[PDB]
RNA sequence: CUCGA
DNA sequence: TATAATGGGAGCTGTCACGGATGC
DNA sequence: GCATCCGTGAGTCGAGGG
């Protein structure tokens, strides 16, 4: 199809939910001697997806034959590593944070 | 040849060191050659003095410090790429107040950075300069409040990062309020805590009518100096709770404090002049005998309460007064530096002093140099005014040191500078150039020191005059300050003067800048020369009077851009500047003292003195600079040859015989030609590239790293995948190409070989090892190649290894390899030319020798310069420059033409006058009469009343030799131009803007990580950016598809990019564009935003650009 | 301008003058769900009172209402086109919490999305023109006769 | 920012017709590179494309046989010449290029009113449409020679000024 | 690690491929085509099948055998002959040396 | 200046429908190889080489010369898109 | 305004 | 036949000011505080100024660059403002179908508010040429149609008729008064002022009309 | 930040 | 893993004009 | 109704340089 449209609105955390393609628990980003991503980190594979094209975080499958196919092993999806730039993730807050934007913004839109 | 000097004034002093502004200051805070006992409170001993006792072991006290040799010498910092410093050592000790033990040591604090001979420094290898700052000098001001005219601001300023400004002003109720730190409070509040009484403050603010009556405030008085420095600090600290010792810390360390508060010497002596007192400490008040006592508050609101009521002898202040304006030179801003990274210290020695062992601590134990080293490292690195060296010519080192910077860290944001900061204040005259400063944005934020101006010990400018009693003018030089100025009379410089005494009974003078005409009675002093009224730069331009001040700014400008060549000639109409500049830049070798020269060699000259003893002088030859162009020194000097003290012995770069030459001296001829010189081109003859007129030898530095990865080390070596002999050809046994070979684009400097990263072979790539039967090496040709447009025969080659003596690299470098890459320029086509006066354009065309309008004689003009350039712009300079160039021509002689006095015009006339006699009167010796087509153009001259009906053709001819105009024969016809040309000598200079490092060209290339668009600058090899207004350009002619290319296939569209180029080169047209990828990271950095982007159709269903990959 | 001797032709400045009158104040909502002082664009304004009076309902009584250029612009109806220009935070939110739909329909939005921009060779206008030789032109043409 | 883009200093050719400009060889070979490539395919030049792209890698490995091949790949064809700040829309401009010797882009004297553009120093960016709908839109609208009036004024933004002007008075 | 905005712009891309690369794969995957359309169907295919250029994968001599039918031993000699065929379409024509690096 | 563009300039309502004509005409003569030229041998486009004359390489140059003998139809809604295009490729195989 | 003071605020009521 | 004085005539280069410099005096200078100084240079630069007269004209000099300098920031920020809020404006039509219009006075009140005296010629053909009449206008035996447009003889002849006192105002089609959504019409707009012909429907007439108005900001003293 | 326009 | 110690340090500010919430 | 604090703007492209 053809946009003929842009719409901007408010994400709801279901929404927000619906993005992830994980929740990221550690404050990590790569290992360090190994230089690879850390597991349930920012840079994590298992999340946002594969590093290299077609291929897994141990390598057991390394082929375009498997797409779609998530590995047992590693759990990282086999596909193109440029939705690296693409799939979002998400953070769980233990309690609810206030949008700066909408409080700030004078005047203040939930005030 | 013979150099004829014009002008009737007489310097009475010389040129003061240029450079001394960079070196005297630095010498003032280092102290290195003074004694530790016998160094005064001034410079880095301050920041000692300052920081030192550190209490609360208990006590660690300062004794005194040192500064070593250095450890490399200048030219071996600038090879390895380390700093010129000195190490500094420190005697502290220990001191336990009960136990009464006391641990002296001295301590290594670090390095600290050394200045070099001519006034620089080199840090990291690289020569930089350290810009001086002017700023509002420390002290109290009165200024009329915009808001209430009668009404005036009194404002109290310290130094830089020492402390608060602080704002007197009388409230529209009544009282009298006070500024800290934008808070509005009575000043009455603050007077109580000082000790003062309605007793004292109504017999001295009494006097003032209803000023004090506004200060009267009952509550204030009713408590004791205690309970009103309690209330002071719950209004000033709102939330802390209102301890009394936490009260009295706060207000000591805002108000009595040194150690935080402290006015500038200037700013102490400031305040003293102005509130008519004198001043203990340099601080507001002081702590005293438990309590506060007042200095500044008391006389500050005294001359307010004076002001306000139009008390006589009260006036407000001029803030861009020169008096009221310093300078801080490299001294003081070293210090700041220095004075932070030593608190630094301090806070890390009180934590120090509370952990750890209570017995046993040493000084060693207590002092980290970290923030020491950090603090000073940061300002000679990424501090604002630290600068990279113009190093392009000796002219361009000299006024780099020479600035003057309004901005810079505690200066002027952009933002706030306005007309008034820019603007030339009347009492810039002597001090700094009204001339030189930038064109744009910059301007009048940056500008230059004036040539005899200097800068005192409190950081104000002083400028030279001649002392005059009763009408005679003395040898009496008297520097004086923006202020001392004011109080007298002074006369101009020209003014006529019989031996000592005043001719005129009518002389040019100034009253606080205003000019007026007086009698020699009422002239107190005289000005030295017209030369100090200009900077350096400015006084290297002849006949400045015939220039604008406009254009004349960017001959000064220029000046600084020009190019050593090597053919280059000083100017044959000099400013007599040319010299000194040469001996204060410390471009050109000289004789220590009398004596013979022993030996003269390309390398070296040695010198035997009076003394006897033998000194040897290493020559520098064609060393890179920072600009690239090539500083080397040649010998002016002959074996055996008996020379003077102060003698020349090599010229420098940019330098003839001792004489600053920035270009050349070619024959100019003025006129229009075919279009080619139109809208300021020039037209260069082709001679000027046979006989290598304006060529310079450039040196371009190329690097290289080998390091150690976790796929193994990479190396430098000989052994390069899928590479032919031809390709190795000038490479060494290592890999690295050999010295003397010639490099073009393309070719490898340095073979590097790095193991490939872990790869995955594609189907095709299996297919095609197999068939070849060929296995795929480890390694990849990484090797450092020449970057294209760029090229030349490399003259050098340094290699660092790891393992090997006096080499320590950064961690996981195993070598580092650089190849030194000179060339020699040719002028061509693009090259940028200009001149002294202002007059620049680049070259146009170069013509063969044949088609050059030439003189009767044969003799072709060099540059053929259009007359339009000169009437909208107003320089006549250049026009004067070429006249005595055109006697200077045939008479074989050179001129200083000093500023402001020099050659008039019937001085011109009669050196005109001898050249025809030489020009045409060989011609009647050599048995030849008039041209024919001499006589053409005479008659056209009679129409035009250039010449006299009735006179000779060798009178007509004359008349117009004495316009400095002659008969111009077109090389392409032989028939001559239908009118007189002007034609002679020039000065002219190549600007370091050549078309050959500028020009760049990129069809595809690297692209930025995140948005996926061409990199920006030349030597990425990225494409030029099409920006907002570019784009409304295409959207006004109302190209959509030529935009829509720029804004997908060109630039961020990955899939658009991709298929656009394979569709060209398989002759296919360029595809539909898809939506470009930087749209996407909007959409996703929107989507962190937790705001939701959705692209919709006609019918407001969702449509996915991401197509399904970032969807679950 | 004709102070300092440059020529500019007056529809210039009423392109721009014109964008400057393109909003109104409501004076009174009438039978409309408009509110008192809220500010729209007068033909959104006219397009609501033509309606409402071939409803027979009462008219909008609106004021003409004049802003300088920089608050016209992030006044616009698109919000590409506003959050592009300036004071970004603030024209996002209003725009993200009414739900705001971009039509695409100025140059700026296209621009951003690196579409063809609705002028000039991209102008619906002229874009859906064909090009047809006599020797193809009759080729259908009898493709079309024998049908 | 784009690709198929350069820059490099201005001189005034006097010879250039008004829509004529000159363009550096060097440049030329760069812009047109993917196109230089098929057509050194067309002709005896290379074997293919890679070998002809590894051909030109190095500068001693570049033949005279290129640049007539160039010739015909430049042929009925325009540039878009630039120059900031790009006040209206004649700060671009679209020209039929002429190879020159020399890193120097050649400009006709007319246009440099309209560009604001003097010779002394100014440079200009290089811009190749590539589309034949973009190549349709340069030559038809954006041509110098098919803008000879000022959108602001309607009086001519193309005509005799300095040196020419100095000409027919005299 | 050093901030990215102390900078950014400097850094290049050295994971997508550039279009000269991927134009490089385009043309080499179409060139090998060229060379395996001389073959015949079968011997063409076991080659395909073997450097894995059909599934992704490559498969042993035995998985290869098992599809065609033919015995280990006779479809490593079909390979063989395929890639002897190739070497001598190579030698005559040269078309795919370039793409060796 | 392009020859003739002042007509051109007249054959059109709209500056900009000029482009789009010629434009789509060049990309037509692309696909097809030049076989659908409506020009005469001698009305020719040529470009001179280091041989001698050949064929202009340019589409748009073609397009615009075409375009000057009145033997091209444009506008609105002539023919269906897809329909325009096989009928070519049956007349002018490319 | 300042998270420390703050705190150091709600530190001194017990 | 004097070099300054044919290339100041001819229109080449300079203006009378700036040759007024090269020959007779340099003329009145500016304090820094915007004052002038009583005392004008009496000297040329053919002569040349002294040095306390080279300072004194510096302050200007000074003050006229920073002035420039300041101004183009601040025409640079004028010029994006008009694009962003004139950047929708196309002509998407024909005809908006408006019987409305503006009138152009070609009568200005004087100063001393005497009379009623012509407008200056370059201000009528501003609010003239170019434009499309709303109304039928007779004048001078002349008849101009309405719907054309108005050709720089048009313009000139309608100057004519209002020397001889018959018309003082020209009904014209303009953008103020056009109900084109989203744009203007071809008719309101009119003349396409680069191809001095009626303007192309889907030209962006926003981005000219602001690049127009922006280009000579650095020109405004 | 410093330069070039 | 156990003497007992319980409220931070940072702070140079030479522009203008706009809307808009904030207060007298 | 009217002073005052806060947030938001303040020219383009291209070299070099840390
Ligand atoms: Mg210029
Ligand atoms: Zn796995
Ligand atoms: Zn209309």
């Amino acid at each position: 199809k053809e946009v003929r449209k842009v719409r901007i609105a408010l994400a709801s955390p279901e929404k927000i939910r619906s993005w992830s393609y994980g929740e990221v628990e550690k404050p990590e980003t790569i290992n360090y001697r190994t230089l690879k991503p850390e597991r349930d980190g920012l840079f994590d594979e298992r999340i946002f997806g594969p590093i290299k094209d077609y291929e897994c975080a141990c390598g057991k499958y390394k082929r375009q034959r498997f797409e779609g196919k998530v590995c047992e092993r590693c759990g990282v999806e086999v596909t193109k590593s440029i939705v690296r730039r693409y799939r979002m993730g998400h953070i769980e807050l233990a309690t609810p944070a206030a949008h700066i934007w909408f409080v700030k913004d004078v005047p203040s839109k939930i005030g | 040849m013979e150099i004829k000097r014009f002008g009737r004034i007489r310097e009475v002093i010389p040129l003061p060191p240029l450079t001394e502004i960079q070196v005297e200051s630095y010498r003032r805070a280092l102290q290195a050659d003074v004694p530790p006992e016998k160094r005064e409170n001034v410079g880095i001993q301050a920041a000692f003095r300052e920081t030192f006792p550190i209490e609360e072991g208990l006590v660690l006290d300062f004794l005194e410090y040192r500064l070593g040799e250095p450890p490399f010498p200048q030219d071996e910092c600038r090879e390895k790429d380390l700093t010129y410093q000195a190490p500094l050592y420190a005697r502290l000790q220990l001191i336990h107040k009960d136990t009464g033990l006391i641990k002296e040591d001295e301590v290594f604090l670090g390095h600290i950075p050394l200045m070099t001979e001519d006034g620089s420094f080199i840090i990291n290898g690289a020569d930089r300069v350290i810009v001086s700052q002017i700023h509002r000098s420390p002290g109290v001001y009165f200024t009329p409040d915009p808001a209430r005219p009668g009404r005036y601001i009194a404002s109290i300023i310290p130094l830089p990062k020492r402390g608060p400004w602080i704002d007197l002003e009388v409230e529209p109720n009544g009282v009298v309020s006070m500024k800290v730190n934008k808070r509005k409070f009575p000043l009455v509040l603050l007077l109580r805590v000082l000790g003062y009484d309605q007793e004292t403050l109504a017999r001295e603010l009494g006097a003032y009518g209803e000023l004090v009556q506004g200060l009267m405030d009952e509550s204030v008085f009713a408590m004791r100096p205690e309970e009103a420095l309690i209330r002071l600090f719950t209004l000033l600290r709102p939330g802390d709770p209102p301890k009394r010792d936490k009260a009295v810390a706060y207000v000591y360390g805002l108000i009595a404090d040194p150690r935080r508060y402290d006015l500038g010497e200037a700013g102490r002596y400031k305040a003293e002049e102005k509130l008519g007192i004198r001043l203990s400490g340099r601080t507001l008040a002081r702590f005293e005998d438990g309590e506060f006592k007042d200095e500044v508050f008391l006389p500050t609101l005294r001359y307010l309460f004076a002001l306000t009521a139009g008390v006589p002898g009260h006036e407000v202040d001029d803030i861009d007064h020169l008096g009221n304006r310093r300078i801080r030179t490299v001294g003081e801003l070293m210090t700041d530096q220095f004075r932070v990274g030593l608190a630094r210290l301090a806070r890390g020695v009180r934590e120090r002093m509370l952990m750890g062992s209570e017995d046993s601590l040493t000084p060693a134990k207590l002092v980290n140099s970290r923030p020491l080293e950090a603090a000073i490292r940061e300002f000679f690195s990424r501090s604002q005014l630290s600068q990279f060296k113009d190093e392009t010519n000796p002219l361009s080192s000299l006024r780099h040191k020479r600035r003057i910077s309004a901005l810079g860290p505690g200066g002027l944001t952009r933002e706030r500078a306005g007309f008034d900061v820019r603007d030339v204040h009347r009492t810039h005259y002597g001090r700094i150039c009204p001339v030189e400063t930038p064109e744009g944005a910059n301007i009048g934020l940056i500008t230059s020191l004036a040539a005899y101006a200097r800068v005192d010990e409190l950081g104000f400018i002083r400028t030279p005059y001649r002392r005059v009693v009763g009408g005679v003018v003395t040898d009496e030089v008297v520097y004086m300050t923006a202020t001392e100025e004011d109080r007298y009379t002074i006369a101009q410089a020209n003014t006529p003067l019989e031996g000592n005494r005043i001719a005129a009974e009518r002389v040019v003078a100034r009253r606080k800048g205003e000019p007026v005409i007086v009698s020699p009675e009422e002239v107190e002093f005289m000005d030295v020369s017209p030369k100090q009224v200009f900077s350096v730069n400015t006084n290297l331009i002849p006949f400045l009077e015939h220039d604008d001040a406009n254009r004349a700014l960017m001959g000064s400008n220029m000046q600084t851009q020009a190019v050593p060549l090597i053919r280059a000639q000083a100017p044959v109409v000099m400013t007599g500047l040319e010299e000194r500049v040469v001996r204060d830049s410390l471009a050109a070798l000289y004789a220590e003292e009398d004596g013979e020269v022993a030996k003269v060699d390309g390398n070296r000259i040695v010198v035997r003195y009076e003394d006897g003893r033998l000194v040897e002088y290493p020559l520098r030859r064609f060393y890179r600079s920072n600009q690239g162009t090539a500083l080397d020194q040649r010998p002016r000097v002959v074996v055996g040859q008996r020379v003077r003290k102060g003698d020349l012995l090599a010229d420098g770069p940019a330098s003839e015989n001792g004489f600053l030459a920035l270009g050349q001296n070619v024959l100019v001829a003025i006129m229009p030609f075919d279009g080619y010189n139109f809208e300021d081109a020039i037209v260069i003859s082709e001679e000027l590239l046979k006989r290598d007129f304006y060529t310079s030898i450039h040196i371009e530095r190329y690097e290289i790293e080998a390091r150690d990865t976790k796929l193994g080390p990479e190396r430098i070596t000989r052994d390069i995948p899928h590479l032919s002999e031809a390709a190795l050809r000038d490479l060494d046994e290592e890999g690295v190409v050999r010295i003397g070979a010639e490099v073009k684009p393309g070719d490898i400097l340095v073979g590097r070989t790095s193991f490939k990263g872990e790869s995955e072979p594609t189907p095709e790539e299996r297919l095609l090892r197999s068939i070849f039967g060929e296995k795929a090496r480890d390694v990849k040709d990484t090797s450092l190649r020449v970057p294209p447009g760029e090229g030349g025969i490399v003259v050098r080659t340094v290699r660092l290894r790891r393992g090997d003596p006096g080499v320590e690299l950064k961690p996981g470098v195993r070598e580092v390899v650089r190849v030194y890459v000179a060339q020699k320029r040719k002028l061509q086509v693009g090259d940028k030319l200009a001149n002294r006066h202002g007059n620049k354009g680049v070259v146009a065309k170069i013509l063969p020798v044949e088609d050059m309008p030439h003189l009767p004689d044969g003799t072709p003009v060099d540059v053929i310069l259009n007359p339009l350039g000169v009437p909208s712009r107003m320089n006549l300079g250049q026009i004067l420059e070429t006249h005595l160039g055109l006697a200077g021509y045939f008479l074989g002689q050179r001129y200083i033409s000093p500023i402001f006095d020099g050659a008039k015009e019937p001085e011109i006339k009669e050196l005109l006058a001898q050249a025809f006699e030489v020009y045409f009167g060989k011609r009647k010796g050599e048995g030849f009469g008039v041209d024919k087509r001499e006589v053409e153009v005479l008659r056209r001259a009679e129409k035009l009343g250039l010449v006299t009906p009735g006179k000779t053709p060798e009178e007509q001819l004359k008349e117009l030799f004495l316009q400095g105009k002659v008969v111009l024969y077109d090389g392409r016809t032989g028939e001559p131009i239908e009118g007189p040309i002007v034609v002679g000598q020039m000065f002219i200079m190549k600007l370091y803007h050549m078309v050959e490092d500028k020009m760049h060209a990129r069809s595809t290339g690297p692209y930025s990580l995140i948005t996926q668009q061409p990199l920006g600058g030349k030597a990425q090899f990225g494409g030029q950016r099409f920006g907002e207004m570019e784009v409304w350009a295409l959207e006004a002619y109302g190209a959509a598809h030529t935009l829509q290319e720029m804004l997908t296939l060109k630039s961020d569209d990955i899939e658009g990019r991709n298929a656009a180029y394979e569709a060209i080169i398989k002759g296919e047209d360029v595809p539909e564009p898809s939506v470009p990828e930087s749209f996407r990271v909007l959409v996703k950095e929107l989507q962190a935003l937790a705001l939701d982007v959705q692209t919709l159709d006609e019918k407001d269903n969702p449509v996915d650009i991401f197509e399904g990959l970032a969807s679950k | 301008y004709r102070a300092q001797g440059v020529k500019l032709h007056d529809k210039h400045i009423e392109i721009v003058v014109r964008q400057m009158m393109k909003y109104v104040e409501v004076t009174d909502p009438g039978d409309s769900r408009l509110l008192e002082g809220q500010v729209l664009e007068k033909w959104d304004v006219e397009a609501l009172n033509e309606r409402l009076i071939a409803e027979g309902k009462t008219p909008v009584a609106w004021k003409p209402l004049l802003m300088g250029v920089t608050k016209s612009a992030l006044s616009t109806k698109s919000w590409l086109s506003a959050a592009s220009f300036q004071n970004t935070t603030h024209v996002l939110t209003e725009a993200a919490i009414a739900g705001k739909k971009d039509e695409l329909i100025g140059l700026k939005e296209n621009v951003i999305l690196g579409r063809l921009i609705p002028a000039g060779t991209g102008s619906d206008f002229v874009r859906f023109t064909q090009v047809v030789d006599q020797k193809t032109l009759k080729a259908i043409e009898e493709a079309r006769k024998e049908a | 920012r784009v690709d198929y883009s350069g820059r490099s200093v201005i001189v005034v050719g006097p010879q250039l017709k008004l829509h004529q400009c000159g363009l550096p060889k060097r440049m030329a070979l760069e812009l047109f590179k993917p196109f230089l490539l098929k057509k050194m395919e067309e002709k005896g030049i290379a074997p293919n494309v890679k070998a002809a792209r590894r051909m030109l890698e190095r500068q001693r490995d570049i033949k005279d046989e290129v640049w007539d091949a160039l010739e015909e790949v430049i042929h009925g064809k325009v540039v878009l010449l630039n120059r900031a700040p790009t006040l209206h829309r004649l700060g671009i401009q679209a020209f039929q290029p002429v190879l020159v010797e020399g890193q120097s882009i050649q400009l006709h004297p007319l246009v440099c009113e309209a560009f604001n553009a003097d010779f002394d120093g100014d440079q200009m960016a290089v811009h190749v449409p590539l589309s034949s709908f973009a190549q349709a839109e340069a030559r038809i609208q954006m041509l110098s020679a098919h803008n000879l009036l000022s959108p602001a004024s309607g009086e001519p933004l193309a005509k005799p000024s300095r040196d020419i002007i100095l000409g027919l008075y005299y | 690690p050093v901030s990215l905005e102390t900078y950014g712009d400097f850094i290049p891309d050295e994971h997508l491929p550039s279009p000269v690369d991927a134009a490089t794969q385009s043309l080499l995957s179409e060139e090998l085509e060229k060379a395996l359309s001389k073959l015949s169907e079968r011997e063409a295919m076991v080659l395909k099948l073997r450097k894995g250029l059909i599934d992704g994968r490559e498969h042993t001599l035995e998985e290869v055998g098992a599809f065609f039918g033919v015995t280990r031993e006779r479809i490593r000699q079909i390979e063989n002959k395929a890639l002897r065929k190739l070497k001598y379409h190579e030698s005559r024509t040269r078309k795919l040396r370039d793409f060796l690096d | 200046a392009e020859p003739g563009i002042d007509k051109l300039f007249g054959m059109v309502d709209s500056k900009y429908r000029l482009t789009v004509v010629v434009a789509k005409r060049a990309q037509q003569l692309l696909r097809h190889g030049f076989k659908n030229t409506v020009l005469e041998p001698e009305e020719r486009p040529k470009m001179q080489t280091l041989e001698g004359l050949f064929d202009d390489p340019n589409a748009v140059t073609w397009a615009m010369k075409e375009l000057l003998t009145g033997r091209l139809v444009f506008g609105e809604n002539l023919v269906p898109e897809d329909r325009l295009q096989k009928e070519m490729e049956r007349l002018y195989p490319v | 305004s300042d998270p420390v003071r703050q705190y150091l605020h709600e530190i001194g009521q017990v | 036949f004097n070099p300054l004085y044919v290339m100041a005539q001819s229109g080449a280069r300079g203006n009378p000011q700036q040759i007024r410099q090269l020959c007779g005096l340099r003329g009145l200078m500016q304090k820094p505080s915007g004052e002038t100084f009583e005392v004008p240079v009496r000297s040329s630069f053919r002569e040349g100024l002294t040095v306390l007269e080279y300072f004194i004209s510096s302050h200007g000099a000074r003050k006229g660059g920073a002035d420039t300098a300041l101004r183009t920031a601040d025409s640079g920020y004028l010029t994006r403002k008009l694009v962003d809020v004139t950047h929708e404006i196309v002509v998407r039509e024909a005809d908006c179908g408006t019987t409305n219009y503006i009138s152009v006075p070609l009568f200005q009140p004087d100063e001393v508010t005497r009379s009623l005296r012509l407008r200056k010629r370059a201000d009528i053909e501003a609010g003239l040429y170019g434009r499309v009449l709303a109304r039928e206008v007779e004048v001078l035996g002349v008849r101009l149609e309405e719907g054309r447009y108005l050709s720089m003889d048009d313009v000139h002849l309608l100057i004519k008729a209002a020397e001889a006192g018959e018309i003082q105002e020209v009904p014209v089609r303009s953008p103020l008064t056009c109900q084109t959504r989203y744009g203007v019409c071809q008719k309101c707009y009119g003349y396409d002022l680069s191809m001095a012909r009626p303007v192309s429907i889907g030209e962006a007439v926003g981005i000219v009309a602001a690049q127009s108005i922006g280009e000579p900001g650095t020109q405004l003293t």
